[PDB]
This record gives structure tokens, C-alpha cells and sequence, in this order.
RNA sequence: GACAAUGGUAGGAGAGCGUUCUAAGGGCGUUGAAGCAUGAUCGUAAGGACAUGUGGAGCGCUUAGAAGUGAGAAUGCCGGUG
RNA sequence: UAACUUGGGAGUCAGAACAUGGGUGAUAAGGUCCGUGUUCGAAAGGGAAACAGCCCAGACCACCAGCUAAGGUCCCAAAAU
RNA sequence: ACCGAUAGUGAACCAGUACCGUGAGGGAAAGGUGAAAAGCACCCCGGAAGGGGAGUGAAAUAGAACCUGAAACCGUGUGCUUACAAGUAGUCAGAGCCCGUUAAUGGGUGAUGGCGUGCCUUUUGUAGAAUGAACCGGCGAGUUACGAUUUGAUGCAAGGUU
């Protein structure tokens, strides 16, 4: 036995900042699942977290194709008897773009108790600035 | 530098002073072995490929010859009345490397 | 009505948590020199000198 | 003559007991509750010990992965062009290069990556 | 048994209204001090054997002896009166084992008297002789004349 | 360190260890004072068991009583007594009398 | 001798105990099938 | 040193482990037997040793013989305690 | 690579789904009664999200070795965005 | 080559007696200090009970609720661990922290990840919301005598055997 196991001791986690900016929903989210993960890295572990921070902007500027700006609906239930209410995904980029981008991207996750504390990793704005600066992000191509 | 052995079926990764155990050799205590199958010779030196290096052969001294931990065989199935219990102790060989 | 099932140790020690006494409010008498429950009469002397 | 139960009973029981050491509540106190758990536990080793050898190929094969992608290249592109020439090293060596030594990780792209 | 054991003629309980077992009898296999199913029996365990088996199995025994030299034929006996001292003299001269079978024509009170009480010794006669005694005795000391007696007999 | 036992008491060993955790670890007046103003039926059997726990300690030894504390104090079970109350329609229900044994021990942590 | 006799070979067996666990093969049921008059104690049918 | 076999209920066949007693032979015990408690020990399974504490008078081994010879379930019987 | 004869000991006489040739019913039923093959019964492992009967395939034991079947390669989730 | 206190007579104890029934009748539970009573004079707390010293004895963790003293169950102290979490409670992989054994590919605890719907009986088919068990201990079910048949062993043989 011989595999390699990676510790607390000798991870190290950076800070990315990806550009949401004339970008497909599905086919951005699936790729920012993978570094959240930690699925790039060849020190792989996976009972540990070994995945980096992730800055998502100009969240309200992503696209969609087709009309599923209307034909894509989203529900939820409150427990209580016939509480359950809708809204659509083209009334949801205009108002709260931020939990779009958010939500899309954690159902792409384990529901685990690691896969809880990868998914804190993400910050998402709808504009270009965030208050990150401190954590110097490094800029982040898509592939 | 390291390189990479093939002896029982698998492959290792060996420097040179390391303890390795694999499967029973024919050799007994106190003897030399030595590994004709090279697959890869690595570090910063010169390296080289493959199939297997021709020569670059390595040498270890045999150490023990024991048998690994008793592990206990169970099995059974509900409502069959049917259920067997076994015994197993893998044999193994000890070595220490020499030289590359 | 009826307990379906029994109740193990680690359920019934959790219960008991809260199923503690009380500690009475004492102090040392002016007088005394006993222990005695504020706002009562010292028992060894009979002094309260409100 | 009359042979009793006894001496032979407590022994048998008490080896049980002992296999159930660390288990929850009654499980590692009361026998006919440990047996059962001592039961379902070998049954449980026995097929580990053949998933163990399924979850360890697929973790070599997720390191090698995130490796080759560093160089432009996907797994099955660089398991076909090792095949070609004949290296034969397997997915456990591999990783463990990748890993440690990256220099000699990327000699075996271009050999491979030459080959087509 | 069920029918030996003293008392149990009623029924404990009626079949059904409660939540009990049915019963039958107090002393039941089943119950604490009533009834034994499958107990020992006064029985006998000897059984016969034929004739001509018997005298081979004897012969076997004799031939046994002389094969490990522990035969030995001395003169007789003149024991007077019983002394069992001046009998054990006698087994000291002929250098014997602990254990001996004595053999003899007849019966012979005093030989057989000072002899008993020794441990490991055995005295009988010629055609009072058994595989259990033939093979117990590490040494075998017969009569010059019953010894030709015990020769006709086994024939 | 001395011990006192009191054994075969009337008492249920669960009513009894609620006010042996008032006094287990404090000072050897400051218990007494704490038994005394106590309204629970275990207090005077209690407090006699303190009170010869501490006579041991300096007739047999020579401990002076400023330097005693309550080091340890538990009680266990001791044998039952079996009882019958009548019931409707001529059922009858088992009762329990249950008995303790105190155990205090006073040191004077040297 | 008696303490090394030797029975000859092949002329003495063991007897077949039932109802003694499953490893035996004889155990719960005992060789008797499942609920049937065979199965009950006391007999069956008469020869002819 | 070679090739070939080994999932399994109802059932058929074979080889074994342990318990109490008996007959021979050879051995332990107040310088501490049986039983009990604890441990990181050995065998393919049932099982077998060793060390320590408790205990205070009996008990193993070898071959053979004879059986009231092996318990988790029967709304099972009795005792104890939740 | 079996088959047959003589003798010792048995168990079994409640079956199920799928494909296919028919009766019955209404070219209804996870219906019912027969012909033929497979599986379950007495069969673990992989696939069909979960799912005795469907697809692939028959576990003597151990290994942190390799190649394949059904089914698969954006993320959950091993493999072509 | 019978039992050894749930065994052996219902009864090893003063047992056909406690107890139950109008009555005829039915019917238990209860053995063990030590070789020797040598059965703890005396002091202390307490109304007593009980207990701590002293003493007796080889031993009082042998003090009459008295040989040995298992499990269920009830308590006290402590090394590791736990208050964002969906758990037939285990198994495989695996950091950190505390220890050091019948000496060997060591022992205890378990952040986090993969997999996983108890046992028995009965059924074509049961995680089943079909049956049974509150838990621990003890007891508790193919046996024996006379006949028949078949196989193995053994002696003798146109004879064999009472």
C-alpha cells in the first residue's frame, strides 16, 4: 500500500474570480461544480476537502435558450396545506439573480455534510465589484 | 531516484534502504534476490522508458518469512439455514533494499 | 396508550436532566453564627432583629 | 450416568461478547442481540474486502485525469498512445509519479502523446 | 415418567381466555420437577459368543505370554501352614514383575492364603483362567503338572 | 480519610441520591448546615452518617476538623421487600420497599 | 495390553444423531419433509 | 510438477470437535487443584494452551468402552431484575 | 462423455413471472386452463433511479495488479462537452 | 461404568406440614461460618439500627441475610469524543489526540467519505403493517426391550450353531 492521502497539513486553496457575462446557465454552472470539488487537482482526496473559492460576476447578464424564460418554472413548498407558490425563471433574473446562479450550482453537489461545506466556497454578485480585494482573485478562463 | 519492480503479479515503487513486503519468494532468510524485470527508472538522473529497461536489475536482502493476520471468513443466509466460517493467514516475504 | 416500545438507558438519562433539588438560600446569622434561611428565624438563637 | 449443562454453556457466550466490543448499547452487553450484529458484521467484511479493490482503481483514474488535463491532453487519449508503445505501467504507479515527480510525469506524455 | 411422577391429574387452566400457554399437566416434560422423557432403564449388556471364537481367544493369550518370555513352570508348592512373608520370598528368587498370575492344578487354600493380600497378585486355577486375567498379569508363573493339564483342555 | 457506612435503610436509593449531589465536593460545614435547613425526608439519616464519618476522623486518627472535606458520597441498593396491594374485581399488584446504603468519606486532600 | 487394544478395521461405526444443528444436516426438521402425516410422531400408514 | 474440479433449500454420503462416567498405563496439587475474572496467543471450522488476580482440595494426559452428551425461539416451565 | 441393470436410504404431489402456439373471457385483468423454452424457487455479483421472475453473468480463499460483457462517458458519478 | 439440592421419593428442613376448598380433594418453598465458638472484653459517633478502631483466627472481602460468588440490573471516578443535524447503528477507507502488549505488518478513541431496509417460522413471493421472543440464568424433544431385512467385520465350512 502505497496511494498518497492528502491532510489539513498540505492543502492549499487559492481564489478564482469567473466572469458570468454572456454565459449558458447549465453549461457554466457544471464546470464551476468541478472546481468547488477539487476534481482539477492531482492530490485528489475524498473524504476531504480540497477544492478553492470561487467569485462569480455579472450574474444578471447570463443567458438562456429557447423560451425557457418562461417555460421554466420553479417551486417550493412552505408545509403548510396548499402552500406552495411559483415563480419563473425570467421574473427571477430580474429581481434576485444572485440565488438563480446559487441554487443552480448547489443541486449540482453531494447532499453530505462535506458537500455543505464546499458549497460556502461560492460568492456570486450581480455586478462587477466585489468587496473580495483582500483575498487577491485570480482571474479564471472557462473550458 | 526509485524504479518501479514487478514480482508477484503487481508493482512497487522502491528507493534504496526502504522495506517492502510482497508475495512468498523461493529464497529463505538471510539470502540475495534480485529483481530482473525493471519497468521504470525514475528521478532527476537519466530516466528511460519502456517495456522493461534491459539490465538495471535491483538488490534486496531477505529479512522474515511470516504469515500476515488471521482474517475470519463468514457467511450465511436468512432463513435457509445455511452459514460457513473459514480461516485464512496470507504468507508473505520481507525484504530491504540494496542498491538500484 | 400502552408503551410500544421500552425505553433504553440513554433515553431515560436525558429525561432526568432537568429532575434536580434546589438549593436553599442560606447565610450566616449576625448572631448566631449558624447557617439560617433569609427572611426567617435563626433556630439555635430565636434573634431576627428586622 | 447424568451429564449436566454447565462449564460449557458460559464459554461459548463469552467469545461472542468479546467480537462485540465497541458497538452501541445493548449490542456489545446482551448476547442473543450481539450475535446477531457479529453475524451481519462478517458478512459485511466479506464484501468490502471485494469493493475495496473497485473504490481505489477509481481513484487512481480521477488523479491521472486532472494530471494529463495539465498538459492539454484527456485519459483516454494518453491511455491509448502509453498502450501503443508498450509501456505497461499501471494506473497505481502512475499516480504516484504524478504526484511527487512532474518532470518525469511529462516525459511519459510526449513519448506517449507521439505515438498518436 | 409422565405416569410415574407422583400427582398432576387436572389441567392447570382451561384452553382459551387468556394470555397463557395451554397446558395439560403440572408435571410435564417441560415442567420444573415433573416427568423425564428418555431416561436409563435397568437392562443387562452381557452377550454370548460361539464356542470355537472362545477357546481361539484363549490360545492367543498363552502365545501372547511366551512370545515377551513371561512363562515360567516351577516344581509345587509345600506351604505347611499360611504365611504370606515366606510367599513373597518366593516371587523375590524367581526375579518376577510386580504383577503375577499364579496357576495351579487344584485349589490350594495356603497357597492361594499367602498370597492374596500382596498387591498385584493373582491366584487361580487351571481351568478357572479368563483373557482378563492372562492379559492384566505382566508375568505368568504356572505348575509343571497344571501345566500340562491346561494343555489337554485347550484342544 | 475516614469512612462511615449506614446500611439497610427504609429509603429509595433514587430519593436518597438527590441530595448527595447538594453536598458531594463541599466543605465539612458546610454540608451540615445544608442538611439542616433541607425539607427532604433523606436529610436526618443523612446527616447522622456525616456526623460519625467525622468523629472517626479524630478519635481514631487525629484530623483536625478545619481540614475536612467531603471526598466521596454515593449510595447503593440493598435487598427488597415484596408486598401485595388488593385490587378491583380480584386482581392483585405487586409493591416494592427498597433500601440504601450511605457511604461518606472525609479527607483532608494531603 | 489393555490400555492399547485396537478394534479391527471396519467393524465399528458411530451412530447418526438428528435434531442437533444445521451443520449436521439433520437438524430442525430431522429428515421428516414438512407438515405432513410422515411427519408426525406415531407412525403413518400401515405396510400393505 | 502437470491439466481438471469446489453457489445451493428438501434430502443422501464421509471425516471430525467438545461434555459426564468406566477400565488399564503414565503424571500434576497447600512451594496452591477445580471454578471464576482479564489479556495484544495458536489451529481450515467445532476448539486448544500460557501468564496474572481471586479461590482453598481435588484434577489432567494416552488408548479403548458406555451415554439422562451440545439450546435463541415452542403466547414453553421456575427464579431474579428492568 | 455418458448410458443401462441389481440392491440400501430419501424428499416431492400449494408453484410464480417473462417470451411464444391455442382454448375460455370482452383479440378485459398481476384472470383462468394446456403445448414449448428460460429464470426464480434453491443464485450472490453488474445494469434497469428504488424493484424474487426482465438484460449480462454462475461467488474455494487472499491482493491498494491487468483485459472485457450488459449498460455508459456535461455535474451529482468511474469514462469523448 | 445410578442422582448429587430446578437432580434423587411430593418431602436431605420435624412435609402430606405452610397454604387453597362447604366437602370429597389439590400442595409447595427452605441444605454448606471454622480444624476448634475460639461468636468481636474494652474505647468512640448514635435514642436504637448501623458503623470506625482494638482483639480472636492460618484467613472476618470466613461476623450466622456467614464456602466459591457468574449474567441481567443499579451507582461513583476518569483518557478520547459530541449542541447545522435525517442514523437496522455495522463494515471498508482515514487525519488528529491519549497509551505501550502473550512483541507484531501493536492497543484505545473516531473529524470526514463509499456501501448497507434485524432474527426465526411459514410461503409462488416477506424490510414487511403475517407468526413468535421485555432482559439474564438454569431446565427443556428419534430412546429402550423383543422380531424382520440389508451392509461391514470375524470364526468355521457341506456343514454351521445350541
Amino acid at each position: 500500500r502505497q496511494t498518497f492521502m492528502a491532510n489539513e497539513s498540505n492543502i492549499e486553496r487559492k481564489w478564482y474570480v469567473i466572469d458570468a457575462e454572456g454565459q449558458t446557465l447549465g453549461r457554466l454552472s457544471s464546470e464551476v461544480a468541478s472546481i468547488l470539488r477539487g476534481k482539477n487537482k492531482v492530490t485528489y482526496t475524498p473524504h476531504v476537502d480540497t477544492g478553492d473559492y470561487v467569485i462569480v460576476i455579472n450574474a444578471s447578464k447570463i443567458e438562456f435558450t429557447g423560451n425557457k424564460e418562461t417555460d421554466k418554472v420553479y417551486y417550493r413548498h412552505s408545509n403548510h396545506p396548499g402552500g406552495i407558490k411559483s415563480i419563473t425563471a425570467g421574473e427571477l433574473r430580474r429581481t434576485n439573480p444572485e440565488r438563480l446562479i446559487e441554487n443552480s450550482i448547489k443541486g449540482m453537489l453531494p447532499s453530505t455534510r462535506l458537500g455543505e461545506k464546499q458549497g460556502k466556497k461560492l460568492f456570486v454578485y450581480g455586478g462587477a465589484e466585489h468587496p473580495h480585494a483582500a483575498q487577491q482573485p485570480e482571474n479564471y478562463e472557462l473550458r | 531516484m526509485f524504479a518501479i519492480i514487478e514480482t508477484g503479479g503487481k508493482q512497487i515503487k522502491v528507493e534504496e534502504g526502504q522495506e517492502i513486503f510482497v508475495e512468498k519468494l523461493d529464497v529463505n532468510e538471510g539470502d540475495t534476490f534480485t529483481f530482473d524485470k525493471v519497468l521504470f527508472v525514475g528521478g532527476d538522473s537519466v530516466k528511460v522508458g519502456a517495456p522493461t529497461v534491459e539490465g538495471a536489475t535491483v538488490t534486496a536482502t531477505v529479512n522474515k518469512q511470516g504469515r500476515g493476520k488471521k482474517i475470519t471468513v463468514f457467511t450465511y443466509k436468512r432463513r435457509k439455514n445455511s452459514k460457513r466460517k473459514k480461516g485464512h493467514r496470507q504468507p508473505y516475504t520481507k525484504l530491504t533494499i540494496d542498491k538500484i | 396508550a400502552v408503551p410500544k416500545r421500552r425505553t433504553s438507558k440513554t433515553r431515560k438519562n436525558k429525561r432526568r436532566t432537568h429532575f434536580k433539588i434546589s438549593v436553599p438560600g442560606m447565610t450566616e446569622c449576625p448572631n448566631c453564627g449558624e447557617y439560617k434561611l433569609s427572611h426567617r428565624v435563626c433556630k439555635n438563637c430565636g434573634s431576627y432583629n428586622g | 450416568p447424568r451429564v449436566k449443562g454447565g462449564t460449557v454453556t458460559r464459554a461459548r457466550r463469552k467469545k461472542t461478547i468479546k467480537l462485540a466490543k465497541g458497538y452501541f448499547g445493548s449490542k456489545h452487553t446482551l448476547y442473543k442481540v450481539a450475535k446477531q450484529q457479529v453475524m451481519k458484521s462478517g458478512q459485511y467484511a466479506f464484501r468490502d474486502r471485494r469493493q475495496r479493490k473497485r473504490d481505489f482503481r477509481k481513484l487512481w483514474i480521477t488523479r491521472i485525469n486532472a494530471a494529463a488535463r495539465q498538459h492539454e491532453m484527456s485519459y483516454s487519449r494518453l491511455m491509448n498512445g502509453l498502450k501503443k508503445a508498450g509501456i505497461d505501467i499501471n494506473r497505481k504507479m502512475l499516480s504516484e509519479i504524478a504526484i511527487s515527480d512532474e518532470k518525469a510525469f511529462a516525459q511519459l506524455v510526449t513519448k506517449a502523446k507521439d505515438a498518436l | 415418567n409422565r405416569s410415574a411422577v407422583s400427582g398432576g391429574g387436572r389441567k392447570p387452566w382451561k384452553q382459551k381466555g387468556t394470555g397463557r400457554a395451554r397446558q395439560g399437566t403440572i408435571r410435564a416434560p417441560q415442567w420444573r420437577g415433573g416427568g423425564i422423557v428418555f431416561g436409563p432403564t435397568p437392562r443387562s449388556y452381557a452377550y454370548k459368543m460361539p464356542k470355537k471364537m472362545r477357546r481361539l481367544a484363549l490360545r492367543s493369550a498363552l502365545s501372547f505370554k511366551v512370545q515377551e518370555n513371561g512363562l515360567t513352570v516351577v516344581d509345587a508348592f509345600n506351604f505347611e501352614a499360611p504365611k504370606t512373608k515366606e510367599f513373597k520370598n518366593v516371587l523375590s528368587t524367581l526375579e518376577q514383575p510386580k504383577k503375577v498370575l499364579v496357576v495351579t492344578e487344584n485349589e490350594d487354600v495356603n497357597v492361594e492364603l499367602s498370597a492374596r493380600n500382596i498387591p498385584g497378585v493373582q491366584v487361580t486355577t487351571a481351568q478357572g483362567l479368563n483373557v482378563l486375567d492372562i492379559t492384566n498379569a505382566d508375568s505368568l508363573v504356572i505348575t509343571e503338572a497344571a501345566a500340562k493339564k491346561v494343555e489337554e483342555v485347550l484342544g | 480519610e475516614a469512612k462511615a457506612v449506614a446500611r439497610t435503610i427504609r429509603i429509595a436509593p433514587r430519593k436518597v441520591r438527590l441530595v448527595l449531589d447538594l453536598i458531594r465536593g463541599k466543605n465539612a460545614a458546610e454540608a451540615i448546615a445544608i442538611l439542616k435547613l433541607t425539607n427532604k425526608a433523606s436529610s436526618p439519616v443523612i446527616e447522622k452518617v456525616l456526623m460519625s464519618a467525622l468523629a472517626n476522623a479524630e478519635h481514631n486518627y487525629d484530623m483536625n476538623t478545619d481540614e475536612l472535606v467531603v471526598k466521596e458520597a454515593y449510595a447503593n441498593e440493598g435487598p427488597t421487600l415484596k408486598r401485595f396491594r388488593p385490587r378491583a374485581q380480584g386482581r392483585a399488584s405487586a409493591i416494592n420497599k427498597r433500601t440504601s446504603h450511605i457511604t461518606i468519606v472525609v479527607s483532608d486532600a494531603k | 495390553k489393555l490400555h492399547e487394544l485396537k478394534p479391527a478395521e471396519g467393524s465399528r461405526k458411530e451412530r447418526n444423531r438428528v435434531g442437533r444443528g444445521v451443520a449436521t444436516g439433520n437438524g430442525k426438521t430431522s429428515g421428516r419433509g414438512h407438515k405432513g402425516q410422515k411427519a408426525r410422531s406415531g407412525g403413518g400408514v400401515r405396510p400393505g
